[PDB]
């Protein structure tokens, strides 16, 4: 019920639409431009990409942070 | 080659040579891995068609077109539940590719011999 102390909400991952839009470039010609950076680790896959934050790229359940 | 596809859907379903999902289907082609593909054409999307062609003919991959979204969703299995009569509930899937490894069967030279050429 409602208690006295606030209770911050679970996080609540918003739904986005047409993510599969935003992996990959389409032109004229059939070959594809990606436009995230690839992970090179070997517990997941070649088709995954990182996260887009602002400063550096970010991997996935390897949570490995590579700097330039 | 409906039949065709059946029977293939049906092995791919007994051996596990399914991967259900768009993102894993692109997964699949990014590991270079990819047999057969059924695609879904003239239904109702405004911008995937687009995509879903241009990830899916890239190189070495088969035609198959599929008139509804929910057609193929129901072949498939989604939630193949209660037999008697209909599935209760399942959504319209495109793109699915068969990485089935179970060869020796009757229509698989069958339709490797369609594909062939
Ligand atoms: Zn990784």
């Amino acid at each position: 019920k409602s208690y006295t102390t606030p209770k911050k909400n679970k996080h609540k991952r918003k739904k986005v639409k047409l993510a599969v839009l935003k992996y990959y470039k389409v032109d004229e010609n059939g070959k594809i431009s990606r436009l995230r950076r690839e992970c090179p680790s070997d517990e997941c896959g070649a088709g995954v990409f990182m996260a887009s934050h602002f400063d550096r790229h970010y991997c996935g359940k390897c949570c490995l942070t590579y700097c330039f | 080659v409906n039949t065709a596809l059946q029977e293939v859907l049906k092995t791919a379903l007994i051996h596990d040579g399914l991967a259900r999902g768009i993102r894993e289907a692109a997964k699949a082609l990014d590991k270079r891995q990819a047999h057969l593909c059924v695609l879904a054409s003239n239904c109702d999307e405004p911008m995937y068609v687009k995509l879903v062609e241009a990830l899916c003919a890239e190189h070495q991959i088969n035609l198959i077109k599929v008139d509804d979204n929910k057609k193929l969703g129901e072949w498939v299995g989604l939630c193949k539940i209660d037999r008697e009569g209909k599935p209760r509930k399942v959504v319209g899937c495109s793109c699915v590719v068969v990485k089935d490894y179970g060869k020796e069967s009757q229509a698989k030279d069958v339709i490797e011999e369609y594909f062939k050429c």
